[PDB]
């Protein structure tokens, strides 16, 4: 019964070393979109600055659509730290489980 | 008067050149090579149908840089040419007080080309001449 | 194989607590997405009313809706596999202190 | 009938799935219906100002 | 002790109860509080821009 219960074991780490990889594919999208965003964000609030008195309005949106997107790129470095430590804790395992399965 | 100038930064340096200068700002991907160019020149892009020149920057002023660690394009625009100046990050557009603003030319090396230097509490801006800089490459 | 299982104790709650830890982010950045949206719908349903006037800045507000519409679904993607992580790290109790039990 | 009911286990978690598929449209729905809220208010916060 | 332990059963299935009435509490809160923030966002995205 604890071949059976570590064989288990091997099912509960290889889905968690499937589910690091999963998920960081994932947030490097929500990276790599929040990024492009805020370029996108930056280059309206920079071109209507540039415009004057009729850029202005466009400019505060802008701006605090910049603030949203550079708050989703600073969610999207601190996801990443977790789902970095759940990779190690999934991997650094592996050498446990193959332990117990040998003994 | 309240200038309007794009920050952006190299080698832990900010600097900065106003926003009546402008086209653009983009990512930094393949430059197409021009044969026997200048060599702060890094070679051309295809911006909004136009051929835009990208310099290096850090090679007109003088000052140490990291070419890998660059990786922003500001495209800029005077009456003479339009041209790219690869960089490191970009803020965005600072409104800056002429009270602050600093106007010695000897205080670092590369302070002809610089029309000032904007005093702060945190990394100083130093405010360029986008006119001189281009007046350096035409020759 | 008692010693090399509380190796396992201790990877089951960084993993239990590793799962409502990265539930927090779930349902923020679901938020900020969804926010950063009817933002972009905000500025796009009025800078469609400034004609040639808006021109690029409606085609900006365009491409910045539709990726902060995709930010939506990478998100739905991570609230996904991380609901299947929370329901493993609760089902890894039993096969964790089953061990040290027999 | 040892086989029957697990045709039994089979079918309530076809009922598990779903049920989570039409929650997945539930989201969609009140979705969809909190943008057209805000589009009939941006809309309503300017009509009732044009007399 | 028998009688008086079907008193804490009792006890614990309104703790129970109790608990799934102020979750719907909390639901309620947080409904009227992102509403709230939502109808300030939609006045400070154009009072800002009302000179």
């Amino acid at each position: 019964m604890i071949s059976n219960s570590a064989k288990d074991v091997e099912r509960v780490v290889e889905s968690f070393q499937k589910g690091a990889e999963e998920i960081t594919s994932f947030v490097e999208t929500i990276n790599a979109i929040a990024e492009q965003t805020n370029l996108l964000a930056l280059n309206a609030a920079i071109e209507a600055a540039r415009a004057g008195e009729a850029g202005r309005g466009f400019a505060v949106v802008a701006d605090e659509i910049r603030k949203l997107a550079e708050e989703s790129q600073q969610a999207s470095e601190n996801v990443r730290r977790v789902v970095n430590e759940i990779r190690s804790i999934a991997e650094d395992a592996g050498k446990v489980s193959s332990e117990i399965t040998a003994r | 008067k309240e200038f309007e100038v794009l920050s952006f930064e190299i080698d832990e340096q900010a600097l900065a050149f106003d926003v009546d200068n402008i086209e653009m700002v983009i990512e930094k991907s393949d430059i197409t090579p021009v044969p026997k160019s200048r060599h702060f020149v890094e070679g051309v892009i295809n911006l909004r149908g136009r051929i835009i020149p990208v310099v290096n920057l850090a090679k007109i002023l003088g000052i140490s840089f990291d070419e890998q660690k660059m990786k922003s394009i500001i495209v800029a625009r005077t009456k003479d040419v339009e041209v790219g100046f690869l960089v490191d990050r970009v803020l965005g557009v600072l409104r800056i007080t002429e009270n602050q603003l600093d106007l010695t030319n000897v205080s670092d090396k590369f302070g002809k080309k610089s029309k000032g230097l904007v005093k702060t509490d945190g990394r100083l801006i130093i405010y360029l001449d986008i006119d001189k800089i281009i007046e350096e490459i035409t020759v | 194989i008692s010693n090399s299982a509380k190796d396992v104790e201790r990877v089951v709650e960084s993993f239990q607590k590793g799962a409502e830890e990265i539930t927090s982010f779930v349902e923020t950045i679901n938020a900020i997405a969804e926010q950063t949206n009817l933002l972009a719908l905000n500025a796009a349903i009025e800078a469609a009313r400034a004609g040639e006037a808006g021109r690029g800045f409606a085609v900006v507000a365009d491409e910045i809706r539709k990726l902060a519409e995709e930010s939506q679904q990478a998100s739905e993607n991570v609230r996904r596999v991380v609901n299947e992580i929370r329901s493993i790290a609760e089902d890894a109790g039993k096969v964790s202190s089953e061990i040290t039990a027999r």
